[PDB]
């Protein structure tokens, strides 16, 4: 009643965020209100996703949670390499951990930052999605 | 919209504190420690 499972992915995301498990790495965290996305604002979503990011996140019960997953995916990456998000890509596929590739600006700011690997895991609801990206070098 | 912002800010701004927190308890209780307290945190994101 008490915890859903909003509350036990986001609370592993943070467990596994924390310096005993994952230390020595470009660690970033960002959350967005899902309210604060317009998905009829087709300037914005095209601007900062992927064809195949705007395709998945409309294929989800509520768009508005699944692209506030992707954007807060890509803000957290972002703050990890710690230097235009469409650049940065998020494939996800259902029920398996979403993988992050960077393209152009990103992917060059990565080889000067020396950042070998960035993972990322996302909880999103009815309020808020949370996104902690974990950058290995 | 302005609002919106600085409630995500302040979201940001207690789970960060909250990893800080939950390095101190022991490594058994952890789990239980995140869980009410980001239920915590998702109740007063949703108030504000």
């Amino acid at each position: 009643s008490y915890i859903n499972a909003n509350t036990i992915e986001t609370a592993k995301m943070i467990e596994n965020m924390t310096k005993e498990k994952v230390s020595n790495g470009g660690v970033g965290v960002d959350v967005e209100l899902i309210t604060s996305i317009n998905v009829e604002n087709d300037t914005f979503i095209e601007r900062n996703f992927t064809p195949q990011e705007i395709e998945y996140c409309s294929a989800q019960p509520s768009v508005q949670s699944s692209f506030a997953g992707t954007w807060s995916a890509k803000e957290a990456v972002f703050k990890s390499l710690g230097v235009a998000l469409k650049d940065i890509e998020i494939v996800r596929v259902n029920k398996n951990a979403p993988a992050v590739e960077l393209h152009g600006n990103a992917k060059k700011a990565a080889e000067e930052a020396g950042v070998t690997d960035v993972k990322v895991s996302i909880s999103h609801d009815d309020l808020q999605a949370v996104a902690v990206a974990v950058s290995t070098k | 919209v302005t609002r919106e912002a600085q409630i995500k800010d302040w979201v940001e701004n207690e789970l960060e504190a909250l990893k800080l927190e939950a390095e101190e308890i022991p490594s058994e209780d952890q789990n239980e420690f995140l869980l009410e307290r980001t239920r915590e945190i998702h109740n007063e994101a949703e108030s504000q």
